[PDB]
């Protein structure tokens, strides 16, 4: 089985530098050409970096809007892929993937953001119903964090079915997401619901207990 | 560079119905005999994964309902019988040179019966009332088709001002689409009106849906 | 596979 895990994402201020770096299992690492690929909204999916293996010199290529500025790397001993990332612009956000075998295999990726404005953690407040039916549904209000990702799940992820997580929208530089869920009222609120949400950037791990208001 | 441009950009399909997706190539990918065009599928929130290699050749482990054709220039994927799990964005991306290069996307909806939202309306908490915030929020969940509208009225009077509308992709299982509606003031103005109503409106009803609460209830 | 995957450049 192959997995790729990404790390070393984060925040970083314009001009400066962040190493991402690639564990790589389940295949001939030292066989394996290794790539980096990005993600935004605004550019899409980007290419950034090639490396290739000992047969082939370990030939690096880039993009060329990372040129000087990037470089690629990797420890065949050790299966890990690295990216060194130097004089970091606005224009470098987004969401950072390892790929082997070109592009065979992805990892989950990991996110950068680079930008002046500075960690925020998430407010978060729990929604219960209005102070009737058969279903019930209950909400999270995830409110004015910085950077993204967070991650939001209910009563640790038992509860996945019924659920919609809406994606993070940027209120005056800040970000705001909410989420639902969905169970028959047979269940709440005899059984405790728990929304469990986390902010990496700001070591935030938060747990609301939803609660009626009357 | 090699410049690739997909079309459609989104695209609607019934259950068991092909979907054919394009993609055309600002020069040729054609090198040593292969024409060195893959494809792959994201689904929400998830990384890309590949589905396709040398224009036509399917990626180990690939349903046979995935397949893909084409040389030089112009290249297309067809997904056929289309399913449920389908809904994604699919890109085509090229391997002929330094640099590689992917197309825009193209997005695959599932078509299904029509169906109209589970309207749910959430005061403020009192946590963020103490902090001087107050946020009304809707859900509208689990319709289709993905259009739809909502209007927030206090004390009957309409408001457009502080809202912000959030869509989830399109689901996996069932093929719906969900949505939060934020209406964002501070606690002051909050405190000065008691009514606050949700009103959605879709193609399923010519009457709106309303959901609403009155402040002290 | 190859060493530069399915996906990977021509030889």
């Amino acid at each position: 089985e192959v997995k790729l895990e990404e790390s070393g994402g984060g925040l970083v201020q314009p001009g400066g530098s962040m190493k991402l770096s690639c564990a790589a299992s389940g295949f001939t690492f030292s066989d394996a050409w290794m790539d980096w690929v990005r993600q935004s909204p605004e550019k899409g999916l980007e290419w950034v970096a090639e490396i290739r293996n000992k047969v082939n010199n370990h030939a690096t290529n880039y993009a060329e809007s990372v040129k000087g500025r990037f470089t690629i790397s990797r420890d065949d001993s050790r299966s890990v892929v690295y990216l060194q990332m130097n004089n970091l612009k606005p224009e470098d956000t987004g969401i950072y993937y390892c790929t082997g075998l070109t592009f065979d295999y992805w990892g989950q990726g990991t996110t950068l953001t680079v930008s002046s404005a500075k960690t925020t953690a998430p407010s978060v407040y729990p929604l219960a119903p209005v102070c009737t039916g058969s279903s019930v549904t209950l909400g999270c209000l995830v409110k004015g964090y910085f950077p993204e990702p967070v991650t939001l799940t209910w009563n640790s992820g038992s509860l996945s079915s019924g659920v919609h997580t809406f994606p993070a929208l940027l209120l005056s530089g800040l970000y705001t997401l909410s989420s639902s869920v969905t169970v028959t009222s047979n269940t709440w609120p005899s059984q405790t619901i728990t929304c469990n949400v986390a902010h990496p950037a700001s070591s935030t791990k938060v747990d609301k207990k939803i609660e009626p208001r009357g | 560079d090699i410049v690739l441009t997909q079309s459609p950009a989104s695209l609607a399909v019934s259950l068991g119905q092909r979907a054919t997706i394009s993609c055309r190539a600002s020069e040729s990918v054609d090198n040593y005999g292969i024409s060195s065009m893959n494809w792959f599928q994201q689904k929400a929130g998830q990384p890309p994964k590949f589905l396709i290699y040398a224009a036509s050749k399917q990626g180990s482990g690939v349903p046979a309902r995935f397949s893909g054709s084409g040389s030089g220039t112009d290249f297309s994927l067809i997904i056929h019988p289309v399913e449920e799990d389908d809904t994604a964005v699919y890109f085509c991306q090229q391997s002929k040179g330094v640099p590689y290069t992917f197309g825009g996307g193209t997005k695959l909806e599932i078509k299904r019966a029509d169906a109209a939202p589970t309207v749910s309306i959430f005061p403020p908490s009192s946590e963020q009332l103490t902090s001087g915030g107050a946020s009304v929020v809707c859900f509208l969940n689990n319709f289709y088709p993905k259009d739809i509208n909502v209007k927030w009225k206090i004390d009957g009077s309409e408001r457009q001002n502080g809202v912000l509308n959030s869509w989830t992709d399109q689901d996996s299982k069932d093929s719906t689409y969900s949505m939060s509606s934020t209406l964002t003031l501070t606690k002051d103005e909050y405190e000065r009106h008691n009514s606050y109503t949700c009103e959605a409106t879709h193609k399923t009803s010519t009457s709106p849906i309303v959901k609403s609460f009155n402040r002290n209830e | 596979p190859g060493a530069r995957g399915l996906t990977g450049r021509p030889g």
